[PDB]
RNA sequence: CCGGCCGGGAACUCAAAGGAGACUGCCAGUGAUAAACUGGAGGAAGGUGGGGAUGACGUCAAGUCAUCAUGGCCCUUACGACCAGGGCUACACACGUGCUACAAUGGCGCAUACAAAGAGAAGCGACCUCGCGAGAGCAAGCGGACCUCAUAAAGUGCGUCGUAGUCCGGAUUGGAGUCUGCAACUCGACUCCAUGAAGUCGGAAUCGCUAGUAAUCGUGGAUCAGAAUGCCACGGUGAAUAC
């Protein structure tokens, strides 16, 4: 129970900080079903490349957010509770449902 | 870059908040069809500059209105003027 | 028991696993004719039966996701042959020879800036 | 045509109607919008409809009350 | 055996009598298609009363003759008296498009004679 | 067009008939890439040739194919003003594409209501060289006999 | 009752981190024994596997002192401040790009099947009811495989206009509305009619296009007080002439 959810668009910068979490869990925990790839969000943002006419000059530029999550089922409430207070990630913010 | 334009943007979106969203609400309330009667149309007093959905809202870089973009604010060229330079997280080339 | 086959075709997967049984081909809990299977294509899904022998050696459950009807039919087609090697590389040999394992990666290509569609340019302009 | 419920009229323009109502349609109104939505009462009082440059008159019957008050202050212009 | 009044519309389709009928053109047979869906295959010519009502029913309802004629002379006497100079530009007969009216642009106007 | 290769490309046949002739015949009577009714039209012209001409389906339709047949043709060069044309024997599997393509058009050069009904008329009095493709062959017969007097 | 809820599993496309796969391996031929060009266990991928970004010194006195810092300078009760109605939607000129048209495959109704792939909080709004309609009100759940568009059209057979201005072709002016800002008047776009004019495949033609490609159908984004013939991206069915 009380899954954790990140949102980031680096993919080193995710697999470790889940990596990290995973076993921060574990310390005193067991179980867990898995790591879970998740699907990730995609844009193409295009813009006028010119300032003078010509609109066959563009560019793409895209934004990457992947997603991760581990589904803990049967932990120790001390590690949960362990988890808060320690927050590393800079940048980056942690989605968790109640 | 007129800073007369920029000064009229920057005390129009001041008082798109403040003057906004009791007038707005206001009309909502007194906008049903039930008896609406002549207080909403005596009740013009409103500028009717300072909603927001009648604000173009502009870029406060250069004031460029052409190219607003909801995303950052900015106008095209001042896009690539900025993302170029890093400092905007995730903002890769595309490619596929 | 299941035969192993996943038969990616033009964007078309299909999950054919065989198990003993009858030759009828249940697809999406439905026979092919309810399904309203007289439209496009009508024909080719027993192309690959059409040569190799029936007896009693083929029932499978199918589900198709992905392109239109001849991606269906090739999803059909390449999931089976995946599933059919269990005789051995005997009928492979002939499979092959034959091109009934013909996977075609003549996929969509992207639109291009500039132009409409794929290859197609505005008319050339005034001289 | 098009539209829907509840006329408008400009408060302004509201003034200018009772002023034309009390005072007399002396002169038609050289109403300086075209907001206002014609109401049955109307009937019988002329006004003048700016188009941009000119306040344009408008032709006033018991008829039209389905029409807008913009139509009868024509816009373009003919050689 | 008759619709609406006395009269010999026979010998068509059902929709063909339809929009042969002065107050129906190829609309109001998209109307009365659209809301009722009436095969187009009938003849009107000795068919069974049940359609023929119908028939009735779908085109007795909207405007249609007489009331179309005088709809059409009140319209006209309103774009005379419309106050808008577009009224006078479809009184004139001048296309209001507003496209090019130089030549060949009265075609749906009609004849012209010396 | 001056670098590439010929590769002898071959695309999907009719299962039932399975004959890459059928087959090519079948794949350029498509339009725009219509499979169900194209194939429909074409079992349709197939089944009234066969009543219409009695025989078997198979053998008449080779006796057509050998009606509508051409020998020969030349190419335009524009070399000296003049029509200066080396009479070249076509190429097998070109001179069959040509032959398939004027039976397509003689087909196509009506417009009537249904597509089914003009495809099996023509096409069945085609079968006896008496319809419509063989005025065209004599046509092409005819720009031949005379281009050989310049070599 | 077609509750994957159990014990769930790998043979699951799918959902992201990493490793292999192809480099002309090795033989035979044409080849100076050089590089290259022809086949075979590989063609599930063979001859840069196919696509994208990556555009060398430089020619164009080209757009940018109106984006911007000025060079030499300049308007100066400001060559500004404002409030409402008005210009780019219009229109007696030639041109171009784009869209349904020339039918019997389009308006016809029915037992009526599979789309990848996005946007979503000045937002998406499953309960009921009706509207020739734009939709009209209680409208749940929600920063996400939760709650809106997967219903895909591409078809089986009933028959039609079974030949023409035709049941094809639906460019007009006024009659009642959907959300409009305060209200739609050169002036919001959409439904119901009176409306189907000209066109029976096209002047001396040019252009784009050598394999999912030219064309034929169906989806998201920008305004979002508001609708897309188009513009930026998608999934279908798929035609050879390269001596």
């Amino acid at each position: 129970r009380i899954r954790i959810r990140l949102k980031a668009f680096d993919h080193r910068l995710i697999d470790q900080a889940t990596a990290e979490i995973v076993e921060t869990a574990k310390r005193t925990g067991a179980q867990v079903r898995g790591p879970i790839p998740l699907p990730t969000r995609k844009e193409r943002f295009t813009v006028l490349i010119s300032p003078h006419v010509n609109k066959d000059a563009r560019d793409q530029y895209e934004i990457r957010t992947h997603l991760r999550l581990v589904d803990i089922v049967e932990p120790t409430e001390k590690t949960v509770d362990a988890l808060m207070r320690l927050d590393l990630a800079a940048g980056v913010d942690v989605q968790i449902s109640l | 870059a007129k800073q007369s334009m920029k000064a009229r943007e920057v005390k129009r979106v001041a008082l798109a908040d403040k003057y906004f969203a009791k007038r707005a609400e206001l009309k909502a309330i007194i906008s049903d069809v039930n008896a609406r009667w002549n207080a909403v149309l005596k009740l013009q007093t409103l500028p009717r500059d300072s909603s927001p959905s009648r604000q173009r809202n502009r870029c406060r870089q250069t004031g460029r209105p052409h190219g607003f973009l909801r995303k950052f604010g900015l106008s095209r060229i001042k896009v690539r003027e900025a993302a170029m330079r890093g400092e905007i997280p995730g903002l890769k080339k595309a490619s596929w | 028991n299941q035969y192993y086959g996943t038969g990616r075709r033009k964007s078309s997967a299909a999950r054919v696993f065989i198990k003993p049984g009858n030759g009828k081909i249940v697809i999406n809990q439905r026979s092919l004719e309810q399904y309203f299977g007289r439209e496009t294509a009508r024909m080719v899904v027993r192309q690959p039966l059409e040569l190799v022998d029936m007896v009693e050696k083929l029932d499978l459950y199918i589900t198709v996701k992905g392109g239109g009807i001849s991606g269906q039919a090739g999803a059909i087609r390449h999931g089976i042959t995946r599933a059919l090697m269990e005789y051995d590389e005997s009928l492979r040999s002939e499979l092959r020879k034959a091109g009934f394992v013909t996977r075609d990666a003549r996929q969509v290509e992207r639109k291009k800036v500039g132009l409409r569609k794929a290859r197609r340019r505005p008319q050339f302009s005034k001289r | 045509r098009s539209l829907k419920k509840g006329p408008f009229i400009d408060l302004h323009l509201l003034k200018k109607v009772e002023k034309a109502v009390e005072s007399g349609d002396k002169k038609p109104l050289r109403t300086w919008s075209r907001r206002s939505t014609i109401f049955p009462n109307m009937i019988g009082l002329t006004i003048a409809v700016h188009n941009g440059r000119q306040h344009v008159p408008v032709f006033v019957t018991d008829e039209m009350v389905g029409h807008k008050l913009g139509e009868f202050a024509p816009t373009r212009t003919y050689r | 055996a008759r619709i609406a009044g006395i009269n010999i519309p026979d010998h068509k389709h059902a929709v063909i009598a339809l929009t042969s009928i002065y107050g129906v053109g190829k609309t109001r047979s998209k109307a009365i298609l659209a809301a009722a869906g009436i095969a187009e295959d009938v003849k009107i010519s000795e068919l069974s009363e049940g359609q023929i009502d119908t028939l009735r029913d779908e085109v007795a309802k909207f405007v249609v003759e007489g009331d179309l004629r005088r709809e059409i002379s009140m319209s006209i006497k309103r774009l005379m008296d419309l106050g808008c100079y577009r009224g006078l530009r479809h009184r004139r007969g001048l296309p209001v498009r507003g496209q090019r009216t130089k030549t060949n642009a009265r075609t749906r106007k009609g004849p012209r004679k010396p | 067009p001056r670098r590439r290769v010929i590769g002898q490309r071959k695309i999907l046949p009719d299962p039932k008939f399975g004959s890459e002739l059928l087959a090519k015949f079948v794949n350029i009577l498509m339009v725009d890439g219509k499979k169900s009714t194209a194939e429909s039209i074409v079992y349709s012209a197939l089944e009234t040739l066969a009543q219409r001409s009695g025989k078997s389906e198979l053998e008449a339709f080779e006796v057509a194919l050998e009606n509508v047949r051409p020998t020969v043709e030349v190419k335009s060069r524009r070399v000296g003003g003049s029509t200066y044309q080396v009479p070249v024997e076509v190429r097998p599997v070109r001179r069959n594409a040509l032959a398939m393509r004027w039976i397509v058009e003689a087909a196509r050069k009506r417009g009537d209501k249904s597509m089914a009904l003009r495809l099996a008329n023509e096409l069945s009095d085609a079968a006896e060289n008496k319809g419509t493709a063989v005025k065209k062959r004599e046509d092409v017969h005819r720009m031949a006999e005379a281009n050989k007097a310049f070599a």
